[PDB]
């Protein structure tokens, strides 16, 4: 299958024709998606099979034949890129400053860009193109806008 | 059965379109992984 780093649509044929149920990213041998995008099942890549090997359904993230390997974070001051994925339309990226989440764990940066569901898994950078976290889980405010968390794993 | 496509490389895009807001919300993240906005 294709190995090479970068970003990478996830796609079903279960659906009515080729269907699109979101992205992700490949670094370092590793294909790191959203849980809420695959529910862990296996994925194939060409020829080749890839099998989910950490996941956790709380942080809505999983990778694929190896440990989770993203760990830029946020600064909490710069503007970011979304490297929007969205399902039939070429990748492109959106800059804007983030927003937080506050919680009883302690605050998030969150992105108040609305994309289709399809769209989940994609890419948030920094301007040294480090991917700092993965768009796609967030909440509806109260104007029905989408805003999402910016979604990072941890690398043991 | 799911499958995967590359869709292209993860660069930084200079001069890239620059838009959306950066709300401060008070929110609560359960068990099953689902964010909610706490009032
Ligand atoms: N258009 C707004 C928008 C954009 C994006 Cl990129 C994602 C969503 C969204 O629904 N995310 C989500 C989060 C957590 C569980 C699920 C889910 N569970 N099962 N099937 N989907 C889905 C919504």
């Amino acid at each position: 299958g294709e190995t090479t780093d970068g970003v990478y649509r996830v796609m079903t044929r279960r659906l009515l024709g080729s269907t699109q149920v979101g992205v992700g990213v490949m670094q370092e041998g590793v294909f790191h998606t959203m849980w809420h995008v695959t529910k862990g099942a296996a994925l194939r890549s060409g020829e080749g099979r890839l099998d989910p090997y950490w996941g956790d359904v709380k942080q809505d993230l999983v990778s694929y034949c190896g440990p989770w390997k993203l760990d830029a974070a946020w600064d909490g001051l710069s503007e970011v890129q979304l490297l929007a994925v969205p399902p039939g339309e070429r990748a492109k990226n959106i800059q804007t400053l983030p927003g937080i989440f506050k919680t009883k764990d302690g605050d998030i940066g969150a992105v108040a860009l609305d994309y289709p569901a399809g769209t989940s898994g994609s890419p948030i950078l920094d301007k040294c193109g480090r991917v700092i976290g993965l768009y796609g889980n967030g909440v509806v405010i109260k104007n029905g806008s989408y805003v999402s968390a910016i979604t990072q794993g941890k690398r043991e | 059965d799911m499958y995967i496509e590359r869709a292209g490389d993860i660069t930084w895009e200079k001069d890239a379109e620059v838009t959306g807001n950066s709300p401060r919300l008070d929110v609560a993240l359960d068990e099953s992984g689902d964010f909610s906005l706490v009032e």
